């Protein structure tokens, strides 16, 4: 399963 | 609650895990095999579902019921930190990552509810040959791990991973590999998503990412400016007489990591041939007619809790003759011809090697990569070959 980051 | 890092999960209890078949967070692995002997039986009967929830098994060749997986996938799926977007698996893409080469029906294991059908459960297997360190091992991943909002924190996730692991054993495999946002015992690898922006301004307004500090929206735009064709010699999509040569190339590229896939010809052609909308991925073909490297990027939009945020995922990229800078930048061209609006790559395998020269920013999301019923040393990103 997958996880949704996005930049810090 | 879910821990976000170590240091969050070394101060948790883990009643579930505790009883199963994973090394201990704090443990020390220097061993090399399983945690657990192979069992000589396996339940015949179904996990017990608390009052009121029944088991199901999906069958996504059936379009109404696909609609289903996807709507509850779309509806309380994997979220980021701050809730606002959740990603949005298209039906055509879930048949894509949940029947390749040697699916099972029973491997589709869905919750209902008793009284009204409700789809609010699942969970996946897949069949995939590991190379993990020096053994070859026949295992099953697991994936669209998912219990409705509505029942959340009623100990309904532990049963689904019991009742998988079941019907996975029934057929023979013991061990399994799985990634996460959260920690659990016990991350063989851990593995930092980075984003590289293509249309900034979108990416802005919606929030997902920030002008820094002294940089206006004029100069930000000016810096992720990318031209408008790509530069490789010979660059094209790959075709059907690929197949074989792209196996060729990634069956190789791929044994200088420790945790990699194993993929059959039939298998290199399910992942990689393209497919609008799913994956992409591009062939270079050289002066003599051989190809030489290729580049595969995914696709994956995200609805935003507030249109879509087009996303595009490196998936696998095997270089020989062209440079892997320039494979990756030409990957960043092809997501912008293609309207993506930005291009997610993890730091595993050689990609902390452009990661910075292509303007990729860090994220905010680690991604632990752990093996069920396998205890071996961990290893660093760059080893971790499986996407
Ligand atoms: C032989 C083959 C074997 C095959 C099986 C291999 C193992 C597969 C393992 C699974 C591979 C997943 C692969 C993917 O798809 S990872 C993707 C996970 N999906 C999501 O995050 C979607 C959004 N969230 C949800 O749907 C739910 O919140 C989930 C289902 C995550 C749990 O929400 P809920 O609040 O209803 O949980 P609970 O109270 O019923 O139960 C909580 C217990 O489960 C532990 N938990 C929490 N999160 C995860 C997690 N993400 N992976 C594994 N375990 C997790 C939790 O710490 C606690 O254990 P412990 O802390 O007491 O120990």
């Amino acid at each position: 399963g997958n996880c949704f980051s996005k930049p810090r | 609650g879910p821990a976000k890092t170590m240091e969050e999960a070394s101060k948790r209890s883990y009643q579930f895990w505790d009883t199963q078949p994973v090394p201990k967070l704090g443990e020390v692995v220097n061993t090399h095999g399983p945690v657990e002997p192979d069992k000589d039986n396996i339940r015949q009967e179904p996990y017990t579902l608390p009052q009121g929830f029944t088991w199901d098994a999906l069958d996504l060749g059936d379009r109404g019921v696909l609609k289903e997986l996807y709507t509850l996938l779309n509806e309380n799926y994997v979220e980021d930190d701050d809730n606002m977007f959740r990603f949005d698996y298209s039906p055509e893409f879930l048949l894509w990552a949940l029947r390749p080469p040697g699916w099972l029906p029973q491997w589709h294991c869905g919750v209902r509810v008793v009284s009204s059908r409700k789809l609010v459960g699942f969970i996946s297997a897949i069949p995939a040959n590991i190379h993990i360190y020096d053994t070859e091992k026949k295992m099953v991943e697991i994936n669209f791990l998912c219990v409705h909002k509505k029942l959340r924190s009623k100990r309904v996730a532990p049963v689904l991973i019991r009742e998988i692991t079941r019907r996975v054993h029934l057929e023979g495999i013991f061990q399994a590999v799985y990634t996460a946002g959260v920690v659990l015992p016990k991350p063989v690898g851990t593995c930092r998503y980075w984003h590289r922006s293509l249309n900034p301004r979108k990416l802005i307004e919606v929030k997902f990412s920030h002008l820094s500090r002294n940089m206006t929206m004029q100069r930000t735009m000016k810096l992720y400016r990318l031209p408008e064709t790509p530069k490789t010699a010979g660059l094209r999509p790959m075709e059907t007489k690929d197949i074989p040569v792209v196996h060729q190339l990634l069956t190789r590229y791929l044994k200088q990591f420790h945790l990699t896939p194993v993929m059959s010809q039939e298998e290199v052609e399910h992942w990689f041939y393209p497919q609008e909308n799913i994956i992409d991925t591009f062939v270079v073909e050289n002066a003599n007619g051989e190809v030489t490297d290729f580049l595969s990027f995914y696709t994956l939009p995200s609805t935003i809790m507030n249109k879509s945020l087009k996303a595009a995922y490196s998936f696998y990229n095997v270089h020989t003759q062209t440079p892997l800078l320039d494979l990756m930048s030409d990957a960043l061209v092809l997501a912008k011809m293609k309207g993506f609006d930005v291009f997610n790559a993890l730091d595993l395998m050689e990609n902390k090697t452009f990661l910075e020269k292509l303007k990729f920013g860090i994220g905010d999301g680690n991604l632990q990569y752990y093996l069920y019923n396998w205890k071996c040393p961990s290893m660093g990103a760059e080893k971790v070959g499986l996407v």
